[PDB]
Parts: structure tokens; C-alpha cells; sequence
């Protein structure tokens, strides 16, 4: 049988992923891949750093989430320190974290379009996405990778605008979406290149262990969004999508309605924001102000210090995960008892994601398998947890 | 010692098990050279292997050994395929290394004592 | 319906005696086990506390109610692998007493 | 059908090997208790005869041999 | 002086120069050079492009380029001016279209035999040939020894090295053959009398240099080459076809960069074992290479596989 | 000669009005390089074509970060380059490889194993400076072929 | 006490005070320490001999579902007298509850692994043992996966130093990219953080 590795081919997609195929004639039946072409030591380089230094080496974990990783980071560890963060600062962790779905949820749909070998969906998009990276410049500091939640709640205010902006923004959106169910769903060809592609559907779809959509769309209704809290977050109303089988195209139709919730959420979450402060007041967490840090002989004391030396956890295991806009996001952070944490493992998906690629690929052609890859929604870097 | 083994008992399962894959090997030198297109000579080859088992000889306790066959066996999972591009093979030969000195003069006049 | 909602199943046929065959199953093996640990004691209690509501009542969405699983194809599914769990109870012996104390100190956590 | 036909198959395949054995094609050369090798090369020993008349080995019996007269005797009923 | 291990980002003391330094032999030797660590500084003539596969040798700060003629003085002054050693290989074939190709082995190693010399380097290194004789034969061959003897009168002591003829991966006699797809083979000149010289391998070249570049005590002691065993065969030009079973030039081609149907053909077929009281490889040692070992690296044709 | 040195006004010029790059996309900043092929800052027909197979080009692209499982294989598609190319890697863990600097499994550079011209520094650098960097490429190419083989 | 102090609540530390006591009665066998973590975390610590049924008694049941294999970690304790510390986390379905698996064991000493019992632990358990050395009993395929091919170190342990010996260059010498003893630039600066005082007072050790 013939042994082709079509992977380390620059072939568009993400030339990564090197591969095997025993494929038996023209079917597959075998599929063994191979991982580990970035495994960086992440793991073990967070075993000398400080709370606050570590910090940034979550928000390069994904490509794409910027406030939903770091999300999963101090909201795993403000239970460790018995802080609830202030109400204001609980409003933009929802804004922004309902954010970042209307950039995944844009890139899973192009870039598997993209592996398909569509083009004009790829630029018909992405030229509305630059609308909003100006957003993420205008508040914390940078293009994508902003260290800008931090444990001691949001790190500064938004300045004036951004309220006019996303209003502006988001009435203009669902024309957007409107596009694309044009391009694709009323499409028949497409429809005929993902029907019955996929197939799987029994309880070892969940004894794979996936997180979501590869679930629930396909079948067994269960999130994390509202059987589990996270800040304000049940306070507001949206439902969420199931599709009728369990292939591709019914997990795909999850990604539609998705971005039709976000849209809600934000119209709902700008009409709820009291006044207030930034960060957590008793400042053995929080850096004091600037125009503070300048005056007083009790700033400096607590500024000089928790700068040189981190904060003070106390010890015992923890361990959280909220909802990735791809899935899970394990975080088992074990504490120690001073400003450098001890072992910091994370559990990411696509370790259940992609081991699953052996059941759900075979019985089926080579053509096949790259349309297999863009639905899962998987990005390298991310698996080296 | 209250310890479970992995596949030997004692001694007898052990060292009938290095001789097993030594062959493998053998019959495995011959074949990679040209498979992987480099050019040194075979029998280069079989002092190797043989240099890589008489090394850790000085083993006089179970199931270390057999932690050795499971780091033996995986090695030939790459080596019967193709997994080792052309680079790994050569990692075996410490070849463009400077020669270390290993003579007391000779270290005297060059380090701080490493 | 013709779709039991979690994709994978089929309604494969009928309520009230599919189960009601699957408990007295499960309760005849149940005799089989020496009676000292409280497996027998709490396992046998949840299966009388099912099968006294499960026989024999109309209709098939009254009996979702006051039986805590999904719908009732899937209700199989929590009692299926409970028979194949409750059989090897005999094969291995959790009621013997406890194996291997740790050496005295060793679940402390501050190093 | 020879059963001299294994006798010279069997008496140059030891000193076609350029190891340690000086012209000792004796049939009493009892291979580290007279001949004197290490533990690993009576395992070497053993493999010319997969390419040498064609032999299988399947079995403990290299951990017996131990002599070349025992060498001819396992050809010797697996031939004759 | 020296400092910690010399894998890499070592110092090692040294300060060389290297001229010359883009062709087969000057751009390998550095290659090691890089590897200890020191302050190599080479000039380069006309090219910066052609000088882009060098860096990867030295780390970092190791390596710099300057540039400079070699009919001008201080372009060969102003670089030399710290250092502590100098080697040099400068040369080619041919002579261009515009040069003079005589004095080019005689004044551009009397260019730098100038205040370079003056200025406190010390180990001196020129480059010979084994065959270079005072003999008239040939055009290139001698005129090769006029600068053996009257650039010896400056630097009175230098260990000038005397190498046989080398085979390594590129050079220009060994891919003379199986460069040679034609209507015919003949070898030189169907007749199996002188061949061969003594082909050296590459690494030996290499090796020689920095065994003396702190050896110490050689300076004016010249050195030569020893090649295989022993001599060398008619067998050669047999052995090519058997195996092989059967750089800033220009934009599209470069109109004469021929195999020169003049004194080339002879250059090599002149054989000369010169005198072996010259001490010269294997007490600058240690170098023993055979040829049979590394013949089917260089040679590359059609088969690639039996 | 006026005549001669003419020409390379023309070839040199030709060379850098059609560059056909390759991108290795392996850490975040691949991700940047999509929005510069997203026609804000159109990468497209500023002279530069998009994609293309790994036969074909002139400038290779390596950004993010290197890992030794990965050091072999870029040295072979380098190799397969024909010969007026240029190395250019963006992202400043491809200059020093950022921080995982000090990690057991990094390449420490992307120098030491491939001869790089440019350097664009930056966590991602954010396809502003880039463009930047590229004009900064076709202002190297002031180099000459005649006058080359016309001196020696 | 105040706003910005978490709200803790007592029905969860109830029910997790009540479900996980039962357990340990009904198989005495395996279970040597059980321990309910103030914000609603259980741990039941189990000696290695129960590793198959404990797991394979929460793979089903009636009162308990917990199918739902979500994260196999590991460990290193240095100073314990048997190192390493295997941690599982599952998760209930239908319950909405967490719960760990803390199982110790030691480096030669190997361990029962879950194959039959979950289908997720395909590519988890392979990773203990390109990391650690930890191998589990019984398993189909045992590779390397996330390290490269060359390695001997296991790199997770706290031996390991932060670089490796492996700094790895390119020569022109022949063709190869060939690997050298490892050379840094600058020294990772160690610092010395930990600042004296003692601010805990409730995890106070015992004062010997
Ligand atoms: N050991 C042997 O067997 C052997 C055989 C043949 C020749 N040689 C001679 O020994 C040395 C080996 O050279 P090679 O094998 O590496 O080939 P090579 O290409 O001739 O390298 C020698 C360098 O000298 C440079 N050069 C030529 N003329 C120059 C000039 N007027 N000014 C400055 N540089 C000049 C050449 O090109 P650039 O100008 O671009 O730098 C070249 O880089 C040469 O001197 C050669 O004549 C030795
Ligand atoms: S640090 Fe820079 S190169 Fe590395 S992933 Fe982030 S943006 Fe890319």
C-alpha cells in the first residue's frame, strides 16, 4: 500500500501537520499522524516565573483569542485568593470574551473555505474583520497579544468612545452574516462536497472526551455557558444551536447561529453597565494608581514590592475551564506558597479533537480528510499543551 | 523489593532478550546504508551496535535492563521505516566534535579544570 | 417521533417491559453476591425505589418524570452497563478490607 | 541428501569470521569454556546459517549449541 | 588568551586574515575557523552576494567583510593592522581579459609581504604547489615558483605550505572528469604513463592549517603535502566511468570560462613527487585518508542508487 | 562601459518588480501576514503575487518560531531554491527566537542554520512595518551583474 | 465580611460533603484518604491496585454517570520516597460535578492503564511516558509524541535543567546539521525572591 505523508506540503491550510496514510488502494483505513513540530517548553518555563511575569504566555497560546485566554487564567486564579473582582470590570470581561467568538467563529468558516479552495470568501470577510482590531489598539496595547486582563480584574478604563463605536459596529453586522448564507448554505455543491462526511455519533463521541460543537450540534444538549457561571453572565438572554445529525454540515450550522447569539449578547450587555472602578481596592493584588504611586509613603511600599516579588497564594490544588470558543479549556494550576508557582498543566482541545481523527476519517477517500481537518477547527501552537 | 516487573522475572527472561533484537539490528545495519543514502562503510556500522551493548554491562538488577528493551525496541519503530531524515542516523557519530584531550598535561594548559 | 433526540439510538421498541425485564435481571444476579459490603444495600434500594414507579404506569412521558435520565430509550443505556458493572463485582473483591496504607506520610501537601 | 554434506558448511563458517579463533576448526571448540569468545558473539556465530545452506533458528536451542559437533547434530535431524 | 570551551562563542586568542576566501579551498578552511572562535576578518573583492553562504559559520561578531583591490596598498593595510597571524591562498588559472596574470604572483604576494609584514604579524603563511618548478613547463605551472623564490627574499621566515594536488567535493581537477559527456573519452593523452599526483583529501588541507597556526616554532620551516598510497594509477580515469557507469559569472552565461585547449591540459600531467625530505604532512599531523572511501561523495551521475 | 552597465538596469530592475515569496506558517505571526493578504493593506500587485508552489520562488519567508523537530526540514526546501534568493524572516522569535529563548527545544536564532538578510523585529510586527521591510529589499537590490565578469 | 471577598456558599460543600462519603464505605479496598477542598473540589486519594475498577466503578452506575474523561495530568513531587504523582479529573454529565483521582506510584514500578476503561486516553497516556518514564501496563501503542527523536532525558522531571546538552548548528563541513554541547549567550539570571515573614498562618507547619 501506498505510504504518502501529504502534510509537511506548504499546500495553503497551515503547512504543518506531517502525517502517514496506509491508504488501501484509494480508502484510507489507517491514519497515524504526527505531532510536536512547536512544543516551545512551555511547560517547564513557567516554573520560574512570577504570577504577574507568566502572565502573556497564555494570550500567545491560541492564535485568535486575546480576552478568552486569560480568561481562563485569572478566573483560575482569583479562587485561589477568595476575591471576587468589582462589578464594572465584570461587564467588559463578558464584552470582550464575547468578542473574541466573532473571531473565531470568522476564521473556523474562511479558513476551512480556504482548504476547500474557495478565494472570495476568504477576502469578502477578513475586510471587515480590520473593523475591529482597531478596537483591541484603541484599549489595551498592541495588534492581537495584549497582556490586558490581569488577576487584579481589568487593567485599565476604556477611554472615551468605544460605546458609539461597537453600536456603530455591531448594527452593521448581520448583513455581513446575511452574505454568506448566500455563498454557502443555499449552495448546493458545496452542501454535496459536506453531507454524511464524518459521521460520528455514538457514545464514543463522548467517550473520546470532545468538548463542543463536535457535541451538542451533533446530539447530547450540554455547554458551559449556562450550567456553569462565569462573571455577569446568566444575566442575560440567548439560546444555543443543536443540529439535526451528527456530520459535518449539522456542526457546521452550530457556527451560523452562533454568531447570530453574539450579536444579541452585545446589544444586551451595553444597556446593563453601571459606573465604577477598575480594579480590586485592597491593593495587595492591584497595583496602586499612578497618581498615587507619586504622593504617599504607603503607595510605593506596596508598588516597590509587588513588582520585585509577586503576590502571596496560598497553597492547595485548583483547577477551572471555561468555554474556549473551540472548547474546553483545562487549566491545573498547582500552587505552592510563594511568588513563583509550582506545575502548570494545561489541557487544550485537540488532544481529544484530533485522536479522534482515527475513528472519524475512515471508510472514506483522500479528499476527504483535509475537509475533515477544517471542521474540528485546529490550530498548532495550541496543541503543545 | 514490593515492585511488580514489566516483562522479566530474573535474569533468564533479561539477557535472552538483548541477544533477541541484537540480530535485528544486524541484519538492519546492512540494510538502512543504502536506504538513507549515506556513505560510510557497513562494518562501521556493526561496531556501533556492538559498542552500544557492551557499554551498559554493569547491570546486576532486573527490570532496569528490561526499561533498556522497551528504549530498544522503540528505537527500531523509526529505524524499519523512514522517521529519521537523514539526520538522526548521523546524530549517532560524534563526528564534526572537537576531540576531547582526556590527559592530564593536555587539560593543564587549556580550561579551568571542565 | 422517530428521532430519540440524542443522536446514535433508535427507539428499539417498547417501554415498561424492555426495563422491567432489565431490573428483575439485575436483581436476581444482585442474590449472587455475599451480603456484607452495602453495594447490595444501596443498589438494591435505587432499583425497588425504580422498578415500584416504572411498573407498569401510561404513558411513556409520565414515565420521564420521577425517573431522573434522559428520555427513556436512553434510560436502557443507565441501567445497561449497570448490569455489566454489578456481574464483576464478583470477580474482583472490593469488600475485603483495605490494601497498602501508604508509608505515614506522604499526603501532606506543603512539601 | 548428505550427512557430510553439513559437515563442510558448518567447518568454514567460524574462521570466515575474523575474530577471535586461531584456525581452531576443531569440532571441540566449546565456545567460552575452551574457545573463549564474549556473550554477544556466540549470537553472531549463530546468524550465518540463515545465509550460509539457508536455517531458521526459531528456538532457545543458540542458547544451547555451545559446541560446533551440537551445530552439525541440529542440522543433522533437521536434515537427516 | 583563551577562555572556557571552544564549541562555539569562545574567544581562543586568535585574530587571522584570510584573503582570497570564495572559492573551493579558501571558503572551507574558515569553515573551521568559525568553529573555535576568534576574530576572523575576511576581506572580500567584488561580491557581496557571493559571500551570503559564509556566514553561517561564525556565531556572531566573529566574521566581518571589508573590501578592497590588491593593486591599491592600504585596501590591503588597513585591515591587516590589527591582527596577530595572515594567511594567504590568492590565485586562480587563466588569465583575464584585462589583467597581466604574471605579477599576480609576484607582486599581489609582495603586496602583502609590504608594512603588512612590517606592521608585527607574525606566521606568515603563502600557499605552493608541488609541481610549481623552475623548469620551463608550463606557462602557469612555473612562473609559479618565480614567486617561491622571489617573494621568499621579504618574510624570511613563513612556513610556506606546499600542497599536492586535493580532491574534495568542488574543485576543478577531479570534476575535470565525468565533466566530460562527449563524442569521446580519452584521458592524458591516451596513455597511462604519469598518472597520477598525490589527490590529498580536503579535510587534511584544513587540518594542516590549524595544527600550525599555534603550533609553535613554524616559521621559515616549509611544509609538503603527502597525498594516498601510494603514487597513483592509470586506473583513475577507468575508475570515474565504472562508479558513475557512464558563482558571479554573469546573468545568462559567461562567454570564456573554458576547458582551455592550451597549457591547462599539461598543468596536471606533469606529475613531479618531489622530495620527501620535506617533513611536512604527517609531522604536521595527523593526516591519513584514503581515496577509496570518499569517491562516492563527490561523484554524482544518473544511477544514484546501484 | 556606458553601454554595458546599461543593461543591468533592466535585469536588476526586473528582478526585484516580481518577487513570488513563500510562507512558513507556524506561530503567530503567520497570522498577521493573512491581514496583510487582506486587502486593507492589499499584499497583492504591489509588485508580489501571492501564494505560489515551493518550486517556483525567489524570497523565502520564515516566521514564528523553530523547533529542532523542524530543523532539517527547512534546510532541504532551502536547498531546493534556485539561485538569486533571499532570506527574510519577520517575527522576533526568528531573530534570537524571542523568548522561549532559554527552552530546551528551540532553534536559537533562525540564523544558525540559515543565512537571513533582513530583520523585521516585533511581536507581531504589525504588517505595517512589514511592507516596510520589503521596500527596504527592493532598495537593497542596487547591485550589479555587468561590471562583475567585465572587472575579473 | 465585605464587597471584593468571594461569596462562598454551603449547599455544594454539603452535597460533596455527603456524596463522596458513601464512596469510600462501599469499597473499603482501595480508598486511603478522601478530602473535601473548601470551594466545592474532592480528592480521593487511591493506592495503585484499584486503578482499573475504581475508575471502571465510576464508568457507570446509576447515582453516578461521570463519563466524561477530561484531563490526565502529571506531577513530580521530588522528596516524597515514591516521586511522581498521577492525577486524573473526570466529569458528570448529567450531575454537574467535578471530581479528582489522586494516584501515587513510583518511577520502575508500573501501572494498570485505563485502555479498555476510556478511549480518550489514547494520547495522554503516551505523554506520561515521553515525559516521565512512567510506563503504564498494557498498552497497544507506546511511541514518542511532543519530543524529539534524539532525546534520553524525560524532560518534565526537575534534574533536567532548563536548557539541554542538544544546542544544535549548521556546518557546510559536509551536508549535515550536526548537534553540539549546548552554548548560551547569557545566563539566565537566577534571582532569589522568596522574602522572609511567614504570611500564612493557617497552613502553619507542624513546629517539630
Ligand atoms: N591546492 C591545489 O590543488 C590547487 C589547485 C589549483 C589551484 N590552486 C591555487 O591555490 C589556491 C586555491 O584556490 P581555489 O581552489 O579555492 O579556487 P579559486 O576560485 O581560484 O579561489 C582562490 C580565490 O582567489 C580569488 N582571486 C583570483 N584572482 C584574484 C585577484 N586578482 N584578486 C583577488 N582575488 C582573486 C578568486 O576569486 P575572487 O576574486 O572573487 O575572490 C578566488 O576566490 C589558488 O590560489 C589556486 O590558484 C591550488
Ligand atoms: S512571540 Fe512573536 S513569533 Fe512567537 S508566536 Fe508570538 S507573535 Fe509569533
Amino acid at each position: 500500500n501506498l505510504t504518502l505523508n501529504f502534510g509537511p506540503q506548504h499546500p495553503a491550510a497551515h503547512g504543518v501537520l506531517r502525517l502517514v496514510m496506509e491508504l488501501s488502494g484509494e480508502m484510507v483505513r489507517k491514519c497515524d499522524p504526527h505531532i510536536g513540530l512547536l512544543h516551545r517548553g512551555t511547560e517547564k518555563l513557567i516554573e520560574y516565573k512570577t504570577y504577574l511575569q507568566a502572565l502573556p504566555y497564555f494570550d500567545r497560546l491560541d492564535y485568535v483569542s486575546m480576552m478568552c485566554n486569560e480568561q481562563a487564567y485569572s478566573l483560575a486564579v482569583e479562587k485561589l485568593l477568595n476575591i471576587q473582582p468589582p462589578p464594572r470590570a465584570q461587564w467588559i470581561r463578558v464584552l470582550f470574551g464575547e468578542i473574541t467568538r466573532l473571531l473565531n467563529h470568522i476564521m473556523a468558516v474562511t479558513t476551512h473555505a480556504l482548504d476547500i479552495g474557495a478565494m472570495t470568501p476568504f477576502f469578502w470577510m477578513f475586510e471587515e474583520r480590520e473593523k475591529m482590531f482597531e478596537f483591541y489598539e484603541r484599549v489595551s496595547g498592541a495588534r492581537m497579544h495584549a497582556a490586558y486582563v490581569r488577576p487584579g480584574g481589568v487593567h485599565q478604563d476604556l477611554p472615551l468612545g468605544l460605546m458609539d463605536d461597537i453600536y456603530e459596529f455591531s448594527k452593521n453586522f448581520s448583513l455581513r452574516i446575511d452574505e454568506l448564507e448566500e455563498m454557502l448554505t443555499n449552495n448546493r455543491i458545496w452542501r454535496n462536497r459536506t453531507v454524511d462526511i464524518g459521521i460520528v455519533t455514538a457514545e464514543d463521541a463522548l467517550n473520546y472526551g470532545f468538548s463542543g460543537v463536535m457535541l451538542r450540534g451533533s446530539g447530547i444538549q450540554w455547554d458551559l455557558r449556562k450550567t456553569q457561571p462565569y462573571d455577569v453572565y446568566d444575566q442575560v438572554e440567548f439560546d444555543v444551536p443543536i443540529g439535526s445529525r451528527g456530520d459535518c454540515y449539522d456542526r457546521y450550522l452550530c457556527r451560523v447561529e452562533e454568531m447570530r447569539q453574539s450579536i444579541r449578547i452585545i446589544s444586551q450587555c451595553l444597556n446593563k453597565m453601571p459606573p465604577g472602578e477598575i480594579k480590586v481596592d485592597d491593593a495587595k493584588v492591584s497595583p496602586p494608581k499612578r497618581a498615587e504611586m507619586k504622593t504617599s509613603m504607603e503607595s510605593l511600599i506596596h508598588h516597590f514590592k509587588l513588582y520585585t516579588e509577586g503576590y502571596q497564594v496560598p497553597p492547595g490544588a485548583t483547577y477551572t475551564a471555561i468555554e474556549a470558543p473551540k472548547g474546553e479549556f483545562g487549566v491545573y494550576l498547582v500552587s505552592d506558597g510563594s511568588s513563583r508557582p509550582y506545575r502548570c498543566k494545561i489541557k487544550a482541545p485537540g488532544f481529544a479533537h484530533l485522536a479522534g481523527l482515527d475513528k472519524m476519517s475512515k471508510g472514506h477517500m483522500l479528499a476527504d480528510v483535509v475537509a475533515i481537518i477544517g471542521t474540528q477547527d485546529i490550530v498548532f501552537g495550541e496543541v503543545d499543551r | 523489593t514490593s515492585v511488580k516487573p514489566i516483562f522479566s522475572r530474573d535474569m533468564n527472561e533479561a539477557k535472552r532478550r538483548v541477544r533477541e533484537l541484537y540480530r535485528a539490528w544486524y541484519r538492519e545495519v546492512p540494510n538502512t546504508v543504502h536506504l538513507f543514502q549515506l556513505d560510510i562503510s557497513v562494518k562501521q556500522g556493526r561496531d556501533k551496535v556492538r559498542e552500544m551493548f557492551k557499554k551498559n554491562a554493569h547491570i546486576t538488577d532486573p527490570r532496569v535492563v528490561d526499561l533498556l528493551v522497551i528504549k530498544g525496541k522503540m528505537e527500531l519503530e523509526e529505524t524499519i521505516k523512514v522517521w529519521k531524515q537523514r539526520t538522526h542516523v548521523m546524530r549517532f557519530f560524534h563526528e564534526t566534535e572537537a576531540p576531547r584531550p582526556k590527559d592530564f598535561l593536555s587539560k593543564f594548559y587549556v580550561g579551568h579544570d571542565p | 417521533k422517530k428521532t430519540t433526540g440524542l443522536v446514535g439510538l433508535a427507539v428499539c421498541e417498547t417501554p415498561h417491559e424492555r426495563l422491567k425485564i432489565l431490573y428483575t435481571k439485575i436483581l436476581d444476579v444482585l442474590g449472587h453476591i455475599p451480603k456484607n459490603a452495602a453495594y447490595r444495600k444501596y443498589t438494591e434500594q435505587i432499583t425497588n425505589e425504580k422498578l415500584s414507579m416504572v411498573k407498569a404506569e401510561p404513558d411513556v412521558k409520565k414515565l420521564e418524570e420521577r425517573l431522573q435520565g434522559g428520555q427513556i430509550e436512553e434510560v436502557i443505556l443507565q441501567a445497561e452497563n449497570e448490569l455489566s458493572l454489578a456481574r464483576k463485582m464478583i470477580q474482583w473483591k472490593p469488600w475485603e478490607p483495605l490494601v497498602e496504607e501508604p508509608p505515614a506520610s506522604q499526603w501532606k501537601w506543603p512539601i | 541428501l548428505t550427512l557430510e554434506g553439513i559437515k563442510d558448511r558448518v567447518l568454514y563458517v567460524l574462521k570466515l569470521y575474523d575474530k577471535i579463533d586461531p584456525e581452531k576448526l576443531s569440532v571441540n571448540s566449546h565456545f567460552m569454556k575452551d574457545l573463549g569468545l564474549d556473550s554477544l558473539d556466540q549470537v553472531e556465530i549463530i546468524m550465518a546459517m540463515e545465509d550460509e545452506f539457508g536455517f531458521e533458528i526459531p528456538d532457545i536451542d543458540a542458547e544451547k549449541l555451545m559446541c560446533p559437533q551440537e551445530i552439525v547434530d541440529y542440522i543433522a535431524d533437521k536434515k537427516d | 588568551i583563551p577562555h572556557g570551551k571552544g564549541g562555539r562563542s569562545s574567544v581562543s586568542g586568535i585574530v587571522a586574515t584570510v584573503f582570497g576566501a570564495t572559492g573551493f579551498l579558501g571558503r572551507y578552511v574558515v569553515n573551521h575557523l568559525g568553529r573555535m572562535g576568534s576574530q576572523v576578518i575576511v576581506p572580500h573583492r567584488c561580491e557581496p552576494y557571493d559571500t551570503m553562504h559564509l556566514r553561517p559559520m561564525g556565531d556572531l561578531g566573529q566574521i566581518i567583510f571589508m573590501d578592497w583591490n590588491g593593486r591599491d596598498k592600504d585596501s590591503i593595510r588597513r585591515a591587516v593592522e590589527h591582527s596577530s597571524v595572515v594567511i594567504n591562498l590568492v590565485g586562480r588559472e587563466w588569465e583575464t581579459q584585462n589583467f597581466d596574470f604574471e605579477d599576480v604572483f609576484v607582486k599581489i604576494p609582495q603586496a602583502i609581504a609590504q608594512v603588512s609584514k612590517e606592521a608585527g604579524v607574525e606566521k606568515f603563511i603563502h600557499i605552493s604547489h608541488l609541481n610549481a618548478d623552475i623548469k620551463s613547463s608550463s606557462k602557469y605551472l612555473r612562473s609559479k615558483a618565480v614567486g617561491e623564490k622571489e617573494v621568499r627574499e621579504t618574510f624570511p621566515e613563513a612556513t610556506i605550505i606546499k600542497p599536492a594536488e586535493i580532491f574534495g567535493r568542488e574543485d576543478r581537477f577531479l570534476n575535470y572528469f565525468a565533466n566530460i559527456r562527449w563524442f569521446g573519452g580519452v584521458p592524458l593523452i591516451s596513455l597511462g604513463k604519469k598518472t597520477v599526483k598525490q589527490p590529498v583529501y580536503i579535510v587534511d588541507v584544513t587540518k594542516g592549517i590549524i595544527n600550525a597556526i599555534k603550533d609553535p616554532d613554524a616559521r621559515g620551516k616549509t611544509f609538503a603535502f603527502v597525498g594516498p598510497s601510494r603514487y597513483l594509477l592509470f586506473d583513475l580515469v577507468q575508475y570515474v566511468f565504472a562508479v558513475a557507469h557512464r558563482i558571479g559569472r554573469l546573468f545568462e552565461i559567461s562567454p570564456f570560462e573554458p576547458w582551455t585547449t592550451r597549457d591547462k591540459v599539461e598543468r596536471i600531467h606533469t606529475t613531479d613527487k618531489i622530495l620527501p625530505h620535506l617533513p611536512g604532512l604527517e609531522d604536521l599531523g595527523v593526516e591519513a585518508t584514503p581515496l577509496e572511501l570518499k569517491a562516492i561523495e563527490v561523484l554524482r551521475r544518473h544511477r544514484t542508487y546501484r | 562601459e556606458y553601454v554595458v552597465a546599461k543593461l543591468d538596469d533592466l535585469i536588476n530592475w526586473a528582478r526585484r518588480s516580481s518577487l513570488w515569496p513563500m510562507t512558513f506558517g507556524l506561530a503567530c505571526c503567520a497570522v498577521e501576514m493573512m491581514h496583510m493578504a487582506a486587502p486593507r493593506y492589499d499584499m497583492d500587485r504591489f509588485g508580489v503575487v501571492f501564494r505560489a508552489s515551493p518550486r517556483q520562488s525567489d524570497v523565502m519567508i520564515v516566521a514564528g518560531t523553530l523547533t529542532n523537530k523542524m530543523a532539517p526540514a527547512l534546510r532541504k526546501v532551502y536547498d531546493q531554491m534556485p539561485e538569486p534568493r533571499y532570506v527574510v524572516s519577520m517575527g522576533s522569535c526568528a531573530n534570537g527566537g524571542g523568548y522561549y529563548h532559554y527552552s530546551y527545544s528551540v532553534v536559537r536564532g533562525c540564523d544558525r542554520i540559515v543565512p537571513v538578510d533582513i530583520y523585521v523585529p516585533g511581536c507581531p510586527p504589525t504588517a505595517e512595518a512589514l511592507l516596510y521591510g520589503i521596500l527596504q529589499l527592493q532598495k537593497k537590490i542596487k547591485r550589479e551583474k555587468r561590471l562583475r565578469i567585465w572587472y575579473r | 465580611t465585605r464587597p471584593t471577598v468571594r461569596p462562598r456558599n454551603d449547599v455544594a460543600h454539603k452535597q460533596l460533603s455527603a456524596f463522596g462519603e458513601y464512596v469510600a464505605e462501599i469499597l473499603p479496598k482501595y480508598v486511603q484518604q478522601v478530602q473535601v477542598s473548601c470551594f466545592n473540589e474532592l480528592e480521593i486519594c487511591i493506592h495503585p491496585d484499584g486503578v482499573i475498577p475504581v475508575l471502571t466503578f465510576l464508568r457507570d452506575h446509576s447515582n453516578a454517570q461521570f463519563k466524561s474523561l477530561a484531563d490526565l495530568t502529571a506531577v513530580d513531587i521530588p522528596t516524597r520516597q515514591n516521586r511522581f504523582e498521577i492525577v486524573y479529573n473526570l466529569l458528570s454529565l448529567r450531575f454537574n460535578s467535578r471530581i479528582r483521582v489522586k494516584t501515587y506510584t513510583d518511577e520502575l514500578t508500573p501501572i494498570e492503564s485505563s485502555v479498555p476503561v476510556y478511549k480518550a486516553a489514547n494520547w495522554y497516556e503516551r505523554e506520561i511516558w515521553d515525559m516521565f518514564g512512567v510506563f503504564f501496563a498494557n498498552h497497544p501503542d507506546l511511541r514518542r509524541i511532543l519530543t524529539d527523536y534524539g532525546f534520553e532525558g524525560h524532560p518534565f522531571r526537575k534534574d533536567f535543567p532548563l536548557s539541554g546538552y542538544v544546542e544544535l548548528r549548521y556546518d557546510d563541513e559536509v551536508k549535515r546539521v550536526v548537534a553540539e554541547p549546548v552554548e548560551l549567550a547569557q545566563e539566565f539570571r537566577k534571582f532569589d525572591l522568596n522574602s522572609p515573614w511567614e504570611a500564612f498562618p493557617a497552613y502553619r507547619q507542624p513546629p517539630e
